């Protein structure tokens, strides 16, 4: 038996600590996608989210991050040696806190993800939902103040540390 | 007084919408690809001896984000419909952007220019004749451009301004 994992990000704003966000990962329904995000959060394969930034923050919509390989939001990689398939579309973008995969079309999952700050139903069936904020939604809300209509951020929002809890 | 023209650049991913806009605004070209959500620019130009203010809305999103792009397109007075000569999908997509313009502007007669970009490339998948025939079927100009060499860049934007002036 295994309970759904819990991971955390410690968020910083221009290097200054902001707070902790934790996530439940729905390994019970999307095990491969949950496992990718979990391992990238611990860094246990030698690469992952620590030190990366949220390169798009769109108030009222989502915060996107996870590119730890390129400078322009085109990078990142999964733990599977290649971009991986959309595992399933069981779960929907139902409201604030939903954690879902960014992609460049069908079956192109890498490491980039987004945290919804509202219901984003138009993304259902194209982005794999795999988790949800557990604690620290107020920190995600604080992050939104640094975004803009087109996602450009006015301060550098980073994952100063990340890992697994419990 | 100085008249302002609201120009909107649309088309499929990677065709060169931003590179064309940056050539107009900043007079350079880079190979780096920085994907757009939306970016707005302003620049004063002289067209046919008249100083004019251009507002350029550089768009993105293809079909998945088309409903959001409607809101930027609704601002526009004229449109560049951009495809790349080595990208068949981008040419097949032009119809979608044309229909989106007609819907959001609620008009069958909207100032537009068809732009065939990447004309510097040594290979192509879309015939120039296809683009000429498409533009003729829409009753709009067709301009061959390269953001890399600057071929046709001023002509595309200035022609669009003249199309707006003929519509009024
Ligand atoms: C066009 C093309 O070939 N590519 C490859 C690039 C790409 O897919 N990435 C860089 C991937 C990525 O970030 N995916 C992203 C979907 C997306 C990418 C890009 O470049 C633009 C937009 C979406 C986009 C464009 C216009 C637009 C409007 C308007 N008008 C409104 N929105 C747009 C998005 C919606 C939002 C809410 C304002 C912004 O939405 C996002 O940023 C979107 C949310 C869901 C997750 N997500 N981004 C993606 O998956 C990389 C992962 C490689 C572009
Ligand atoms: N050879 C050549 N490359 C070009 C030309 N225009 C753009 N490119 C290249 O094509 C890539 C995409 O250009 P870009 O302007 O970002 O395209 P876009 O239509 O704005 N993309 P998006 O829809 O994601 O915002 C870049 O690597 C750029 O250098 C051109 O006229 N010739
Ligand atoms: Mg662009």
């Amino acid at each position: 038996s295994m309970v759904n994992p819990t991971v955390f990000f410690d968020i910083a704003v221009d290097g200054e600590p902001l707070g902790r966000v934790s996530f439940e990962l729905f390994a019970d329904k999307v095990p491969k996608t949950a496992e990718n995000f979990r391992a990238l959060s611990t860094g246990e394969k030698g690469f992952g989210y620590k030190g990366s930034s949220f390169h798009r923050i769109i108030p009222g919509f989502m915060c996107q991050g996870g590119d730890f390989t390129r400078h322009n939001g085109t990078g990142g990689k999964s733990i599977y040696g290649e971009k991986f398939e959309d595992e399933n579309f069981i779960l929907k973008h139902t409201g604030p806190g939903i954690l879902s995969m960014a992609n460049a079309g069908p079956n192109t999952n890498g490491s980039q993800f987004f945290i919804c700050t509202a219901k984003t139903e138009w993304l259902d069936g194209k982005h794999v939902v795999f988790g949800k904020v557990k604690e620290g939604m107020n920190i995600v809300e604080a992050m939104e103040r640094f975004g803009s209509r087109n996602g450009k951020t006015s301060k550098k929002i980073t994952i100063a540390d990340c890992g697994q809890l419990e | 007084s100085m008249t302002e023209y609201k120009l909107v650049v649309v088309g499929a991913c990677g065709v060169g919408k931003s590179a064309l806009t940056i050539q107009l605004i900043q007079n350079h070209f880079v190979d780096e690809y920085d994907p757009t959500i939306e970016d707005s620019y302003r620049k004063q130009v002289v067209i046919d001896g008249e100083t004019s203010l251009l507002d350029i809305l550089d768009t993105a999103g293809q079909e998945e984000y088309s409903a959001m792009r409607d809101q930027y397109m609704r601002t526009g007075e004229g449109f560049l419909l951009v495809f790349a000569i080595n990208n068949t999908k981008s040419f097949e997509d032009i119809h979608h952007y044309r229909e989106q313009i007609k819907r959001v502007k609620d008009s069958e007669d909207v100032p537009m220019v068809l732009v065939g970009n990447k004309s510097d490339l040594p290979s192509r998948t879309v015939d120039t004749k296809q683009a000429q025939d498409l533009a003729r079927s829409y009753g709009i100009p067709f301009i061959e451009t390269s953001a890399k060499t600057r071929q046709g860049v001023d002509d595309a934007f200035y022609t669009l301004v003249r199309e707006i002036r003929k519509h009024k």
